[PDB]
C-alpha cells in the first residue's frame, strides 16, 4: 500500500498535544490532505498542504517533509470531541485520485478528579433472564480486557460528560446468560484498581 | 549548462464546428519529446524521442488523462473569455498556455513559469517568485481573485518547483545520449558579387546542436550590427540547427571582414575569413 | 447545498446489482467514488467529469458508473459478492481548487441469504441501589442483541425528549460468533443521571434502537417477522 | 492582434545536384494561427507535404516547420508559398542553395 | 510530465 500510517489507537490526554504520522513512498506525490472521520460518519477535510513546511489553522498544525516523506498533523490543547479516526490522503501529479491511509484512531483521555472505581450488578426491569455487571469510575489510565471466554461479553471502555454537574466518568459493561458468571469474576482478565468497590 | 522542460498548449475555437483545435507539445531544451493533437486520430500523448518510450504504460495513461484535462480546461475557458469581453459565436479565438522548469548546470531549480494568453495578447501570468499573478486586464482581475481563493497559485508552484524538475532530471538521464550532447557547427562562407563594386559575404553554421549561437561580423575588429543580415536559427529537421549572417563590402576589402562563430560545442571561438 | 447521496443504508443479497446516487455540492462538477471497507481507507473506484469516466481505480468490470448533465452521478455495481459490503463514499470537486469534499455514504451490506438479518432484541437494567448510596448517581445501561447487520442508532428518551447529556455509547458493537462473516452482533449504552432525578418515579426512561432492514422490495418466506426497517425499544421506571 | 510571418526555404543536408535531401520551409513569427503554407517543385504544388507540430515562442507567435524528400537538379525549381491573414498577397520565397 | 490540476478561468 502506497500511504502508510499506524491503526492506533493513539491515547492522548485531554489538554495535551496529539500527534499523527502519514509516510507515503512515490515522489510523484504533490498534494496532501488531512481528512476526520467520527464514528459511523463520513471523512470532512480538515486540512489541505500543498508546500513544504508548516501550515497552522488554529488548534492544528500540518508539517510536509518531501524529502523524507512524511506528512504530520498536531493537534493542541486535544478536546474530548477530538476523538475519531485521522485518515491521510495523497494526490500524486500523475492523475485525479487521492490514495490513503487506513486512518489512525485518537481516543482522548479525560482526568478523573476523584476515581472511586466500582463493580456494580444491575438487574432487567422484568426478567432475570440476563444480568449485568457495571465496571465505572476508574480513571482514564485503566485498560479493559476482552473476555476469555466464548459466552462472555465486554464491551470497550467509554466517557460520559454529565455536563450540568460538569463531570466525566468512564465505564465498560460486562454480560453472559451464564449459569455460573457474577461480577465478582467479570473483570478478570483486566487489570483492575484492586481498592475496588464490590456491593450485593 | 542550463536545460529547461517547456510545454506549450494552442487552443482554437471553431465557430464553423463544435469542438477547439488543440495542440500541445513538450520541449526538453530544443528537442521536443511529446505531442497531442485533437484532430489525429490516436487520442493519446505520442511520444516523439527514443528515450520517452522507454515508460511504461502506466506513464503514458496519466499523461493522456492530464492532456485530456488542458484540453477541456481551454474549451470552457474560450466560453468563459467570450462571454468576459461580450463577442460573438462568429469569430475565431485563441488561448494559448506556457509552462515549465529551468534548471542551472547544478541541476538544481532556477527558474519557473506559466502563463496565458487570450487572442496573442497576455491574459494572466504567475510572476518570478510564484506567489502572484500578473493581470493585464480587467476580465483577468477577476480571474486572478477567483484563483486565490482556491490556491491555484500554490499547486502550481509545488509542480513548477518540484515534481516538473524531478521529472526534467529523470528525463536528462533516461535521454542523456541526445539531450546532454554538444554538436559543433560546421562551417563555411560565401562570395557572391551583387554589383560592379561590391560583393555579399555569408558566414555560414550547421549542424549545431543546441540551437544557441552567436554569429558576428567584424570589420577591422569592430562589430557590423546594423550593416549585417541575420536570420533566425533554424531546425534542420534531424535534431540539430542552423543559422547564416550576411554582410556586403566594397570588392577588395573582403579581407578586413572577419566572420565570428560562439557556440557551447566550441572550445574556442572560430573565426572564418573569404578565402578562396 | 452540500454533497447528498442515497440511499443512506442497504442490504443486498449476493449476485444481486445495486445502484447508487450521488449529486454534488452546488459549484462542483466532478465526482469521484470511493469504497471504505470497515477500519480502512478509502479507495478510488473512479471519477467522472463532464459525463465521462475521467480516470479509473482498482475495480472491475462489474463497477459502471454514469454521469448526467447536471452533474450527478450513478454508481452500479453487479455480481455483488460479499466483499463488496462497504461505506460508499462519494466526493465532489471543482476544477479550480480541485479539493475533493465527501457525501455521507450508502452503507451497503451483501448477505449470502437474508435469513441472516435480524433486527435487535433491546433491554434495560436498572442502576444498582449500591451505586446510588455510594455515589449519589444512577446509571441505566441498555443493551442491544443479536442484530445482523450493523447498521443501527441507539438513542436515550426520558420523559419523551431525546437527551445527549449523560449519554455513551460504545462507538463499536461487539460480533457474538466472531469467526463468522455473517455474525451477529451487540452493543451498549449508559444513561447516568442524579440519584435523586432518578429517584423521582414520574421520570420515565426509553432507551430506542432503530435498525435498518429490508426494504418492501425484498421477499421474506421464513416464519419468524420479516426483519424490515423498525424501532426496538426498552423501558424502566424509578424508584 | 496579428503579426505577419517570416519564412525560410532550404534543404536539410547541404544541397548536390542529384543527390537524396530533405526541403525544408520554415515559417514563424505568425499571430493568429491559421496559415496556409505549401511547399512547390515548379510553380506546382508537392503532394507529400509533412509538417512539425504547432509551437510558439516567449513573445505568443507562432512557428511551424513544413518538410519533404527531395533530389535537387540543377533546372528543377523549388519555392514555399505562404498566405496569413496579415498580407493581402500571398508571399512567395524561391530556395537558394546560398539563401 | 504535464500537470495535473490545471485550473480553469
Amino acid at each position: 500500500k502506497e500511504v502508510e500510517q499506524n491503526s492506533g489507537p493513539l491515547s492522548v490526554p485531554e489538554g495535551a498535544i496529539a500527534s499523527l504520522n502519514c509516510t507515503y513512498s512515490d515522489r510523484g506525490s504533490q498534494s496532501f490532505f488531512w481528512y476526520r472521520q467520527y464514528s459511523g460518519k463520513s471523512p470532512e477535510l480538515i486540512m489541505f498542504i500543498y508546500s513544504n513546511g508548516d501550515k497552522e489553522d488554529g488548534r492544528f498544525t500540518a508539517q510536509l517533509n518531501k524529502a523524507s516523506q512524511y506528512i504530520s498533523l498536531l493537534i493542541r490543547d486535544s478536546k474530548l470531541s477530538d476523538s475519531a479516526t485521522y485518515l491521510c490522503a495523497v494526490r500524486t501529479n500523475s492523475g485525479y485520485a487521492l490514495n490513503f491511509g487506513k486512518g489512525t484512531s485518537l481516543l482522548v483521555t479525560p482526568h478523573i478528579q476523584k476515581p472511586d472505581p466500582a463493580v456494580y450488578q444491575l438487574r432487567d426491569s422484568k426478567s432475570s433472564d440476563k444480568s449485568v455487571c457495571l465496571f465505572t469510575d476508574f480513571d482514564s489510565q485503566t485498560n479493559v480486557s476482552q473476555s476469555k471466554d466464548s459466552d462472555v461479553y465486554i464491551t470497550d471502555k467509554c466517557v460520559l460528560d454529565m455536563r450540568s454537574m460538569d463531570f466525566k466518568s468512564n465505564s465498560a459493561v460486562a454480560w453472559s446468560n451464564k449459569s455460573d458468571f457474577a461480577c465478582a469474576n467479570a473483570f478478570n482478565n483486566s487489570i483492575i484498581p484492586e481498592d475496588t468497590f464490590f456491593p450485593s | 549548462g542550463s536545460h529547461s522542460m517547456r510545454y506549450f498548449f494552442t487552443s482554437v475555437s471553431r465557430p464553423g464546428r463544435g469542438e477547439p483545435r488543440f495542440i500541445a507539445v513538450g520541449y526538453v531544451d530544443d528537442t521536443q519529446f511529446v505531442r497531442f493533437d485533437s484532430d489525429a486520430a490516436s487520442q493519446r500523448m505520442e511520444p516523439r524521442a527514443p528515450w520517452i518510450e522507454q515508460e511504461g504504460p502506466e506513464y503514458w495513461d496519466g499523461e493522456t488523462r492530464k492532456v485530456k484535462a488542458h484540453s477541456q480546461t481551454h474549451r470552457v475557458d474560450l466560453g468563459t473569455l467570450r462571454g468576459y469581453y461580450n463577442q460573438s459565436e462568429a469569430g475565431s479565438h485563441t488561448v494559448q498556455r506556457m509552462y515549465g522548469c529551468d534548471v542551472g548546470s547544478d541541476w538544481r531549480f532556477l527558474r519557473g513559469y506559466h502563463q496565458y494568453a487570450y487572442d496573442g495578447k497576455d491574459y494572466i501570468a504567475l510572476k518570478e517568485d510564484l506567489r502572484s499573478w500578473t493581470a493585464a486586464d480587467m476580465a483577468a482581475q477577476t480571474t486572478k481573485h477567483k484563483w486565490e481563493a482556491a490556491h491555484v497559485a500554490e499547486q502550481l508552484r509545488a509542480y513548477l518547483e518540484g515534481t516538473c524538475v524531478e521529472w526534467l532530471r529523470r528525463y536528462l538521464e533516461n535521454g542523456k545520449e541526445t539531450l546532454q550532447r554538444t554538436d559543433a557547427p560546421k562551417t563555411h562562407m560565401t562570395h557572391h558579387a551583387v554589383s560592379d563594386h561590391e560583393a555579399t559575404l555569408r558566414c555560414w553554421a550547421l549542424s549545431f546542436y543546441p540551437a544557441e549561437i552567436t554569429l558576428t561580423w567584424q570589420r577591422d575588429g569592430e562589430d557590423q550590427t546594423q550593416d549585417t543580415e541575420l536570420v533566425e536559427t533554424r531546425p534542420a529537421g534531424d535534431g540539430t540547427f542552423q543559422k547564416w549572417a550576411a554582410v556586403v563590402v566594397p570588392s577588395g576589402q573582403e579581407q578586413r571582414y572577419t566572420c565570428h562563430v560562439q557556440h557551447e560545442g566550441l572550445p574556442k571561438p572560430l573565426t572564418l575569413r573569404w578565402e578562396p | 447545498a452540500g454533497v447528498t447521496q442515497s440511499p443512506t443504508h442497504l442490504i443486498k443479497t449476493r449476485g444481486q446489482q445495486v445502484t447508487l446516487r450521488c449529486s454534488p455540492k452546488q459549484g462542483h462538477d466532478t465526482v469521484s467514488w470511493y469504497q471504505q471497507a470497515l477500519g480502512q481507507g478509502p479507495q478510488f473506484i473512479f471519477q467522472y467529469y463532464e459525463e465521462e469516466e475521467r480516470q479509473r481505480g482498482n475495480f472491475p468490470d462489474r463497477f459502471s458508473g454514469h454521469q448526467f448533465p447536471n452533474y450527478s452521478s450513478e454508481l452500479n455495481v453487479n455480481a455483488l459478492l460479499l466483499g463488496d459490503s462497504a461505506l460508499y463514499l462519494c466526493a465532489s470537486s471543482d476544477t479550480v481548487s480541485y479539493e475533493q469534499y465527501f457525501g455521507p455514504g450508502t452503507r451497503l451490506t451483501v448477505t449470502e441469504d437474508l435469513k441472516n438479518v435480524f433486527p435487535p432484541e433491546v433491554a434495560v437494567f436498572e442502576p444498582s441501589e449500591a451505586e446510588i448510596s455510594h455515589t449519589q448517581k444512577a446509571t441505566l445501561v441498555c443493551l442491544a442483541t443479536g442484530f445482523y447487520p450493523d447498521h443501527v442508532e441507539l438513542s436515550w428518551w426520558v420523559n419523551g425528549k431525546e437527551v445527549h447529556s449523560g449519554v455513551c455509547t460504545d462507538p463499536q458493537p461487539l460480533k457474538e460468533q466472531p469467526a463468522l462473516n455473517d455474525s451477529r452482533y451487540a452493543l451498549s449504552s449508559r444513561l447516568r443521571v442524579s440519584a435523586t432525578f432518578w429517584q423521582d418515579p414520574r421520570n420515565h426512561f426509553r432507551c430506542q434502537v432503530q435498525f435498518y432492514g429490508l426494504s418492501e422490495n425484498d421477499e421474506w418466506t421464513q416464519d419468524r417477522a420479516k426483519p424490515v426497517t423498525q424501532i426496538v425499544s426498552a423501558e424502566a421506571w424509578g424508584r | 492582434i496579428q503579426r505577419t510571418p517570416k519564412i525560410q526555404v532550404y534543404s536539410r543536408h547541404p544541397a548536390e545536384n542529384g543527390k537524396s535531401n530533405f526541403l525544408n520551409c520554415y515559417v514563424s513569427g505568425f499571430h493568429p494561427s491559421d496559415i496556409e503554407v505549401d511547399l512547390l517543385k515548379n510553380g506546382e504544388r508537392i503532394e507529400k507535404v509533412e509538417h512539425s507540430d504547432l509551437s510558439f515562442s516567449k513573445d505568443w507567435s507562432f512557428y511551424l516547420l513544413y518538410y519533404t524528400e527531395f533530389t535537387p537538379t540543377e533546372k528543377d525549381e523549388y519555392a514555399c508559398r505562404v498566405n496569413h491573414v496579415t498580407l493581402s498577397q500571398p508571399k512567395i520565397v524561391k530556395w537558394d542553395r546560398d539563401m | 510530465s504535464l500537470y495535473n490540476t490545471i485550473a480553469t478561468l
